[PDB]
RNA sequence: GCUCAGGGAGGACAGAAACCUCCCGUGGAGCAGAAGGGCAAAAGCUCGCUUGAUCUUGAUUUUCAGUACGAAUACAGACCGU
RNA sequence: GUCUACGGCCAUACCACCCUGAACGCGCCCGAUCUCGUCUGAUCUCGGAAGCUAAGCAGGGUCGGGCCUGGUUAGUACUUGGAUGGGAGACCGCCUGGGAAUACCGGGUGCUGUAGGCU
């Protein structure tokens, strides 16, 4: 029927917000991802200068926040109230990692603070199976087989069957 | 389409790395600094102490390198502490110290250096170093191979260095990694280093769990309840295991068991038989084609 | 006039072979050079410490000194008329032992042993060598069947 | 301690190009500068600490008269770094 | 037979899929009170022994790609030495010796120390 060692858990929940300003607009993008989670996020930096947007060399842009484990189903289930339990047939990649986002933050459960504000966000869950671990350790690393790799056909049926959701072409 | 990367070309020009890198074990950079000898000493072999800490256990060999390939003068492992009154505690900082002291007292058992160089009987827990006397045979002066073990102030590989020096070896070492050393205040603590060697750091987690609730006491210290290892006989027991190493160090093996003579693994299919496999596949595709049409 | 410039016209001399870059294999490091031993020289690009000049590449010469990382070695080398023999220091990677200096140390074992053994019975054991002597008569037996008539072949164009 | 030139399939405004991920990748990048060699748990990216870029008598290689300078190789004795 | 620790030679050992694992190894794994490090016990350090050969690893498999070693190409291209050889030149004949590389057709697909086991 099935072996117990293939249990396709959740590994991580990447969360970030992109703004394009250096001052008080960037610090208020780390306060929105700290009232939900409970761990301070790090500010990133750039690659090069294209003035049409305007972000100079090493001028700060985005802010990210990974959390795993027990806090990989409490935040992700809030975001599916805002996405109404559905995706499109062009949101899945060809490993098997599903991508979505929302327009604003207040209906996730966080209360509006007058000075901090509202900021849109950019979800990304990363599926897995006990033994993708292997390919990261220092000591005796390997790859991860082919019967153990996830596909675009084992991220679909995992979503629609358990949560009673729906997925549509186009 | 995209270009294909790995095409005929790609392989033609490939250089595979050494074997032991592909597998991923040996680090050559350090090896080369480690293993070899300065020409004006000729043969006069260089000596090391290998240590490795496997999932369930620990291993402690000693070696010098020949061209045909390095040689293990002496090995005392951590699967033999079943024979020194140690029912559990075989992966841990405390059982890195016994497998380091087994190696030293077994190597000093093998060349006539039993009475010379005793090291330490009382576990104090501080910086120690071995001298050389007049009119006697001298001390051992090997080094530490650490493998790929991130070397941080608290790590069992260092538990195995300190096991061998207190047996009676003159290895160069430092207390900036031995547990207890306050990296903030910059002084070396004596009796926080001693708490980790005897095994009272594992004793705290029996009384902390059982006083809180009886849930996480079960999966954790399960083979401790199974063999009858209470917190009372924690330091009563690890003073017994450092006397049998001193009293009876020499190694004792099993006899080579009689062979049934049977085949488990598969033998390589033959030139003839591989040819036997390509006149039946070719032919039976073409009979079933006339069968289908 | 060409340039002076120590590594000039070494474009392919100090290179590596195809599918042989990378790490120095470890046996190279661990073979004891003694004093006296005969040795042959060949620069290596991998290690830019310790090279010989491009002229001694190819040659051969005995050792006179041993230390931590090198050996001191005596070679010959021409110059206009005369032969200056001279002392050049080189790191170990750009060196092997010399290999026609041990076909002599195993025929000397064969030559010493057969003039003490084979004497007490009574036979003279010729240890000196002679270059290929001129062959002597032999029969060539046909076996019913015979040789072949090789007529040569007439021309044809082939383009 | 960490791995790039570049490529593909994903994600709120975001687009050819802002930033986040997973997979493929013998170096197609990089190492101040002409050009050739040389290097991937690095000689390359990032932190940590520092100043052997300190004082001193000889041997040798290179250009060669087998003289000078310049620059280079292989040791010995200080005190130092990590 | 087979595997562990440390290796020498560095693709006959690499790469892509697929069929087999019995005992002991080695691993996925479950923890975060202390030692140690992370935006995140994921990695790094630390304690353990509820779960399973799904994977890393091993053996085998494939008119498989490469890699290694033979046969054709071929005594064909090149060549040291030579004669008051041919020819308007270009260049090409014979004399005496040294002798290359594809395409195309075969077969092979890791050996092997020093030290602990298991069947």
């Amino acid at each position: 029927k099935e072996n117990p060692m293939r249990e396709l858990r959740i590994r991580k929940l990447c969360l970030n917000i992109c703004v394009g300003e250096s001052g008080d607009r960037l610090t208020r993008a780390a306060k929105v991802l700290e009232q939900l989670t409970g761990q301070t996020p790090v500010f990133s930096k750039a690659r090069y200068t294209v003035r049409s947007f305007g972000i100079r060399r090493n001028e700060k842009i985005a802010v990210h926040c990974t959390v795993r484990g027990a806090k990989a189903e409490e935040i992700l289930e809030k975001g599916l109230k805002v996405r109404e339990y559905e995706l499109r047939k062009n949101n899945f990649s060809d490993t098997g990692n599903f991508g979505f986002g929302i327009q604003e933050h207040i209906d996730l459960g966080i209360k509006y603070d007058p000075s901090i504000g509202i900021y849109g966000l950019d979800f990304y869950v990363v599926l897995g199976r006990p033994g993708f671990s292997i390919a990261d350790k220092k000591r005796r690393t390997g790859c991860i087989g082919a019967k153990h790799r996830i596909s675009k056909e084992e991220a679909m049926r995992w979503f629609q069957q358990k949560y009673d959701g729906i997925i549509l072409p186009g | 389409f995209v270009k294909v990367v790995k095409n005929k070309a790609y392989f033609k020009r490939y250089q595979v790395k050494f074997r032991r890198r592909r597998e991923g074990k040996t680090d050559y950079y350090a090896r080369k600094r480690l293993v070899i000898q300065d020409k004006n000493k000729y043969n006069t072999p260089k000596y090391r102490m290998i240590v490795r800490v496997t999932n369930r256990d620990i291993i402690c060999q000693i070696a010098y390198a020949r061209i045909e390939g390095d040689m293990i003068v002496c090995a005392a492992y951590a699967h033999e502490l079943p024979k020194y009154g140690v029912k559990v505690g075989l992966t841990n900082y405390a059982a890195a110290y016994c497998t380091g002291l087994l190696l030293a007292r077994r190597l000093l058992n093998r060349f006539g250096m039993d009475k010379i160089y005793e090291g330490q009987v009382e576990v104090t827990g501080d910086e120690y170093n071995v001298e050389s006397i007049d009119g006697q045979p001298g001390a051992f002066t090997c080094y530490l191979d650490a493998g790929l073990a991130r070397t941080t102030t608290g790590n069992k590989v260092f538990g195995a260095l300190k096991g061998a020096v207190d047996g009676g070896l003159s290895i160069p070492h430092s207390t900036k990694r031995f547990p207890g050393y306050d990296s903030e205040s910059k002084e070396f603590n004596a009796e926080v280093h001693r708490k980790h060697i005897m095994g009272q750091n594992v004793a705290d987690y029996m009384r902390y769990l059982m006083e809180e609730d009886e849930d996480a006491y079960k999966k954790q210290f399960s083979q401790y309840i199974k063999n009858n290892v209470t917190p009372d006989m924690m330091e009563e027991m690890y003073k017994k295991a450092h006397a049998a190493i001193r009293e009876n160090p020499v190694y004792e093996k099993k006899p080579k068991r009689e062979v049934k003579k049977k085949r488990w693994n598969r033998p390589k299919m033959s030139l003839a038989q591989k040819k036997d496999r390509v006149a039946q596949k070719k032919a039976s595709f073409l009979r079933a084609q006339e069968r289908a049409a | 006039t060409n340039t002076k410039g120590k590594r000039r016209g070494t474009r392919y001399m100090f290179s590596r072979p195809f599918r042989k870059h990378g790490v120095v294999p470890l046996a190279t490091y661990m073979r004891i050079y003694k004093k006296g031993d005969i040795v042959d020289i060949k620069g290596m690009g991998t290690v830019q410490k310790g090279m010989p000049h491009k002229c001694y590449h190819g040659k051969t010469g005995r050792v006179y000194n041993v230390t931590q990382h090198a050996v001191g070695i005596v070679v010959n080398k021409q110059v206009k008329g005369k032969i200056l023999a001279k002392r050049i220091n080189v790191r170990i990677e750009h060196i092997k032992h010399s290999k026609s200096r041990d076909s002599f140390l195993k025929r000397v074992k064969e030559n010493d042993q057969k003039k003490k053994e084979a004497k007490e019975k009574g036979t003279w054991v010729q240890l000196k060598r002679q270059p290929a002597p001129p062959r002597e008569a032999h029969f060539v037996r046909t076996n019913g069947k015979e040789p072949e008539l090789l007529e040569p072949i007439p021309y044809e164009f082939m383009a």
